[PDB]
């Protein structure tokens, strides 16, 4: 008697790595970085109109 | 749009030639391509990620 | 650590004036009622706004019955962005020592068990109100236990 | 446009670096 | 009307002109040893440039 079992393939998934500036939405942003943001209580943005 | 396609000819071959035949008779289980799956688990083990 | 201490993070919102921001730093050793043992909560959950029943803000006796349905926690450090507390039912700290603060007009002694009581006394109803957020923080009063069995007896026998 | 007039958008903020290293007892009106 | 766009990649950065704080220990009470707190202002305000 000859009998056996088998694995006939193992299939996986790859996560799509999405960057934000690669999107078409990024016109509504001005993506500038605070190196310090955790240290801030009140922030105001002042500009001349 | 198009009338004539390109179609492959050979079906797929999966035989227990080699070291897989031993595991089907002695162990009783047969991983799909042990001549590669057992190989790739070694360079993952030692080289990189 | 997981067993010895448990730090919660009561988050502070964005828009807070400095007359309101300098009142929280005077609230260092207090008693805070969390409803759960979540690790991230907000001040709208801690304050008396979340304390109300269906429409009815209860008096000092119903204020008892929604204490023991909650979790007492003690503030350990007030950061600008969050308030860090420790719920007493889980565990104190690694060292097992957390500093409280008297709001009572009554001195404490060694080995006295502390039960907490609402702000029941006259000249004592001190609610830290934050005007920019419309938040009152009714802090309870740590009393010695042989006082806390009197006052509950004075309130239950009055009804 | 070559006759236009730009301007720098200014971000003014009250950072507090030293509240995280130690305890603070400041006033209600300290623009420190 | 179009399929492939030109998109910026870098974030935006800042010019820091911040209110600076000076803490320095001074051993002794002399004229040249107390001016080093003053030199430390223009040593650190130079580093922001």
């Amino acid at each position: 008697d000859v009998e056996f079992d088998a694995l006939l393939g193992s299939y996986c998934n790859t996560l799509s790595l999405v960057r934000f500036l690669e999107l078409g939405l990024s016109v509504a942003c001005v993506c500038t970085k605070f190196p310090e943001l955790a240290y801030m209580n009140e922030g105001r943005v002042q500009f001349e109109v | 749009e198009d009338t004539e396609a390109d179609v492959p000819v050979t079906y797929g071959e999966m035989v227990l030639n080699g070291a897989n035949l031993v595991t089907a008779l002695v162990m009783g289980k047969a991983v799909r391509s042990l001549d590669d799956v057992g190989r790739h688990l070694l360079e993952m083990q030692e080289e990189q990620l | 650590m997981l067993a010895d201490g448990f730090e919660t993070d009561i988050a502070i919102p964005s828009g807070i004036s400095r007359p309101d921001a300098a009142a929280l730093q005077r609230c260092e050793g207090r008693v805070v009622f969390l409803p759960t043992i979540r690790r991230q909560l907000t001040l709208a959950d801690v304050a008396h706004e979340s304390f109300v029943s269906g429409g009815v803000s209860p008096d000092t006796l119903g204020l008892l019955l929604a204490y023991r349905r909650r979790f007492p926690a003690v503030i350990t450090r007030v950061l600008p962005t969050r308030i860090v507390a420790c719920p007493l039912d889980v565990g104190l700290t690694h060292a097992g020592t957390v500093n409280l603060r008297n709001t009572s007009p009554v001195d404490l002694c060694n080995g006295d068990p502390i039960s907490l009581v609402p702000p029941v006394f006259e000249g004592q109803a001190t609610d830290v109100r934050l005007d920019s957020l419309d938040l009152t923080l009714r802090f309870p009063v740590p009393l010695p236990s042989p006082l806390a069995r009197e006052i509950v007896a004075r309130l239950v026998a009055r009804g | 446009p070559t006759g236009s007039l730009l301007s720098t958008i200014e971000v003014a903020s009250h950072r507090r670096l030293f509240d995280f290293f130690s305890r603070v007892r400041s006033d209600a009106n300290s623009l420190y």
